[PDB]
């Protein structure tokens, strides 16, 4: 303890330095947002959702696609 | 504002890859519709060019399969006028 | 027109190249209690264009050395740092580069060489020494330079420096990411070879390249280096202090733009006069030592304030 | 006093943004009143593409409802 | 041989207006018209084989055509106010022009009774059922 | 090729510079391991540079995690590399 204090005050750039090298490490693992990232990129469309035929008794979303089933990125809106 | 200016920038992003989203149905026709047609005005000339050769299939899959193959670009423009194959080849990493 | 536009981004900067020197030889000389150079034209203002015609004129002395790692070495000088005003992205730029930071880090490392080639060029000591330390320096900047910049990135999205005007509408990204713009400021402050960090042109210390270099070459470079002090300085007020842009009126942005570059530029005028120089080991004890610790953690805290705070910026 | 060190500053700043303000209309200019489009990626330049055979040669010119 | 179609057999009334035009619309145009453009889209990629899925690609035009007649009809002019300015940004981005865009999004919801789709809703997936067979070995294996 | 034209003007303009230099005026064992080591030192970083050089593409990349996961153990392997280099009297010059 005595030492991190003077290397608070000597050479007080590597404590910095490592302090947020760990607290990068450590704000990931802790928060409440770190999950939608992978959503979030993995819910913007790059590539054309290509239909799926419709054999019968799907879940899917048939013709407009404002159609209410499907999945929804209101989770993304109101974020 | 930085975590809030790019969650709001990454909304308009993805509202514009599916304004494209909904349009590509209508440029994948036009593609296609005219990618044939490039194929085909180049069987006319191509119906035209080697006539006086012996032995020559006016045209015939370079492979034995019978399947539709997707065109080379070369083989779309490379009879055509040397600027439209320069275009298609070099247009793109030179900017607009 | 493209051509046009090419005279403008080339010339004009080349002006404005000349009349830092003049802002130079007075700002430095105000803060030492002297005029500076007012007596040639008015207010100084011919005073560039006297000594390049001087300079010109001079005899280039080949000495007794290559002649042709001595001819490209200021050539490659002035093209690279022109080059490098090719991309920047005042309001909307000139060829704009989808990876256009990548071609700055790119271009402006090519530089090292011309100081190489020069320091072999001229043959004798003093030259041969002056190179192998500005090499050494000048790369060891780049490894931070290059780091600090991939922090920005990952905060912009892209490459491309364009982005930047589209992630800056709001705030500067110098309220985040302050403590990189000052180490981006130090870093352009040892790239352009300026005082705090000028021990190559050392003259207490070596007095080395351009030692052998007079008249014409010595102008190429010297007109490189200047042109270099102003186009980082103007990737400052890109990267870090956004000027405000306004898609009806794109001057706004070009005129905060030229306030923002004239007064940091106007800083590392004011740092030559205010510091001694540093050492050569003092020098890379603070980039090794000093930031490359600082900027590689606060690399990774730029690799995770995206993620958890879900802020992932948009690519494109 | 510093009055004078302005002057060449003038000089400088005026030629610092005689390049953003031209750039920024040799662009509006030759690209018809309308920035010139910025195709990052290829769909960008196809629809880019797809102007110019729709109307004359150039892509600026922008044919529209009427037609 | 190579079996290409003939032009008689490609030819097709064409859209042909400024990308511009469609990207502004484009939000209506995937909603007004998917059910036919899936089905195109949908032969398209079970065929793999664009000579296959043609005379569903004339329809997708020809659905998209009278979309336009319907809008040039009706509520033309804000459609024309809201390209204009969309058209002028280099990448033609969606923000900068919002306040022609409400005009123009609320005109037609009164009057086509068209809606603008909420953030989303045209990336899902959909499901259109078509009687083309199934494609039956596709890649033609051996 | 608008980026050929104004690098060949931009080549040009320094050419033209140097040759009106030389026509118009008519009227040995520096060394140093230390400076051979940093230019090692440098591409070691250089390269790993390289390696950090994608990220901005791959923090679009679904996994994120493994990104994270990857690019951290980078950065801290690299940083014990510089930590061993202080050691050594590598950086002490
Ligand atoms: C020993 O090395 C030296 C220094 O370090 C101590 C200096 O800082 C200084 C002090 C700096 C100066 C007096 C500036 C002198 C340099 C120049 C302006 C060279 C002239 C450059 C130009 C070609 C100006 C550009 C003009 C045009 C070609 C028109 C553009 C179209 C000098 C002179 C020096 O020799
Ligand atoms: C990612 C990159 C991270 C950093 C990469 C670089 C690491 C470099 C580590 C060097 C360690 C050896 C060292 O030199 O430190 C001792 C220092 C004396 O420095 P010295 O080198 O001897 O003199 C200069 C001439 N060479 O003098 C010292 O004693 C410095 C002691 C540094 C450690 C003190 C405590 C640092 C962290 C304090 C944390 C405070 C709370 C943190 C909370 C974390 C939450 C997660
Ligand atoms: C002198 C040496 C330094 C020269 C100046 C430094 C130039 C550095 C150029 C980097 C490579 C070009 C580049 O990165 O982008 C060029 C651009 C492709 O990028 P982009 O447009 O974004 O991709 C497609 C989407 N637009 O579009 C292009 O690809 C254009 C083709 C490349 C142009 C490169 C610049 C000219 C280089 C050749 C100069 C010839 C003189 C060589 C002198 C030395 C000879 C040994």
């Amino acid at each position: 303890s005595a030492f991190l204090k003077n290397a608070w005050a000597k050479e007080p750039v590597l404590v910095v330095s490592f302090s947020v090298w760990g607290l990068a490490i450590i704000m990931p693992m802790i928060s409440p947002y770190t999950k939608y990232a992978s959503m979030i990129n993995k819910a913007t469309p790059y590539n054309y959702p290509v239909p799926v035929r419709d054999d019968g008794n799907m879940p899917d979303v048939p013709s407009h696609p404002q159609d209410p089933l499907g999945p929804s990125l209101d989770w993304l809106k109101n974020l | 504002r930085m975590m809030r200016w790019n969650q709001e920038r990454r909304r308009l992003l993805i509202e514009d890859l599916e304004a494209r989203i909904a349009l590509m149905p209508l440029f994948q026709a036009e593609k296609d519709r005219r990618t044939l047609q490039i194929l085909r005005e180049n069987l006319e000339e191509e119906a035209i060019i080697m006539k006086d050769v012996p032995n020559w299939k006016v045209g015939e899959s370079v492979f034995h399969t019978t399947r539709w193959v997707p065109p080379l670009i070369g083989e779309m423009y490379g009879l055509r006028t040397k600027e439209e194959m320069s275009n298609a080849n070099f247009g793109f990493t030179w900017y607009t | 027109m493209f051509f046009i536009n090419i005279l403008t981004l080339l010339v004009p900067i080349l002006i404005a190249m000349a009349f830092l020197t003049l802002v130079e030889r007075k700002i430095l000389g105000y803060m030492q209690l002297r005029k500076g150079p007012n007596i040639v034209g008015p207010y100084g203002i011919l005073q560039p264009f006297a000594d390049a015609m001087k300079l010109f004129m001079k005899e280039p002395m080949r000495p007794l050395t290559s002649m042709s790692l001595f001819i490209i070495a200021p050539t490659l000088s002035l093209t690279l740092a022109l080059s490098l005003w090719v991309p920047l992205p005042m309001p909307h730029p000139l060829i704009n580069l989808n990876l256009g930071i990548l071609f700055i880090l790119a271009t402006s490392s090519l530089s090292v060489y011309s100081i190489l080639w020069s320091g072999w060029a001229s043959n004798s000591k003093y030259s041969l020494f002056g190179a192998l330390r500005a090499v050494a320096q000048t790369i060891s900047y780049e490894v931070t330079m290059a780091i600090i910049l991939l922090s920005v990135l990952l905060m912009n999205g892209s490459y491309s420096l364009q982005t930047l005007i589209t992630t800056q509408e709001h705030m500067w990204l110098l309220l985040p990411a302050w403590p990189m713009a000052m180490m981006w400021f130090i870093s352009t402050l040892a790239e352009t070879n300026r005082a705090p960090f000028d021990l190559t042109e050392g003259e207490s210390e070596l007095v080395g390249f351009n030692v052998e270099y007079a008249a014409g070459p010595f102008a190429l470079f010297f007109m490189a280096e200047y042109t270099n002090i102003i186009l980082m300085n103007a990737l400052t007020t890109i990267i870090f202090l956004g000027p405000l842009y306004y898609i009806n009126l794109p001057e706004l942005y070009s005129t905060n733009f030229m306030m923002e570059a004239l007064l940091l530029s106007s800083t590392f005028l004011w740092i030559r006069a205010s510091y001694p120089r540093f050492r050569y080991d003092q020098l890379m004890h603070l980039l090794w030592k000093n930031f490359l610790p600082l900027t590689l953690a606060l690399c990774m805290w730029h690799i995770s304030l995206p993620i958890f705070t879900a802020g992932v910026p948009p690519y494109m | 006093m510093w009055f004078e060190i302005l002057p060449g500053l003038a000089i400088m700043g005026v030629c610092l943004v005689i390049p953003g303000v031209s750039t920024a209309y040799i662009h509006k200019f030759t690209n018809g009143g309308k920035e010139k489009r910025v195709a990052r990626v290829q769909y960008q330049w196809y629809l880019m593409e797809r102007d110019r055979r729709i109307s004359g040669v150039n892509r600026y010119y922008v044919s529209k409802g009427l037609e | 041989i190579v079996e290409l179609p003939t032009l008689e057999e490609l030819k097709v009334e064409e859209v042909k207006v400024s990308s511009a035009v469609l990207k502004a619309a484009a939000h209506h145009y995937g909603a007004q018209c998917d059910k036919t453009n899936k089905e195109f889209m949908l032969c398209r990629w079970e065929e793999k084989d664009p000579r296959r899925c043609l005379k569903e690609g004339k329809l997708v035009n020809g659905c998209a055509l009278n979309f336009f007649r319907q809008i040039k009809s009706h509520c033309a002019e804000p459609f024309t106010e809201y390209w204009t300015c969309l058209d002028y940004s280099n990448m033609q981005l969606f923000r900068h022009c919002r306040q022609q865009q409400a005009k123009f999004d609320q005109c037609v919801l009164d009057k086509l009774g068209w809606v603008r789709p909420d953030l989303g809703q045209l990336s899902k997936v959909t499901k259109v059922k078509t009687d083309r067979p199934l494609p039956e070995n596709p890649y033609h294996s051996r | 090729m608008n980026l050929y034209t104004v690098i060949f003007i931009n080549i040009l303009l320094s050419l033209t510079l140097i040759l009106v230099a030389f026509w118009l005026p008519q009227m040995r064992l520096p060394f140093s391991m230390k400076f051979f080591l940093v230019a090692i030192t440098f591409l070691l970083f250089d390269l790993e540079i390289a390696l950090l050089l994608p990220l901005p593409w791959a923090i679009q990349t679904i996994k994120t995690s493994t990104m994270m996961i990857m690019a951290f153990i980078l950065v801290t392997i690299l940083s014990l590399g510089l930590a061993y280099e202080w050691t050594q009297k590598g950086l002490e010059w």
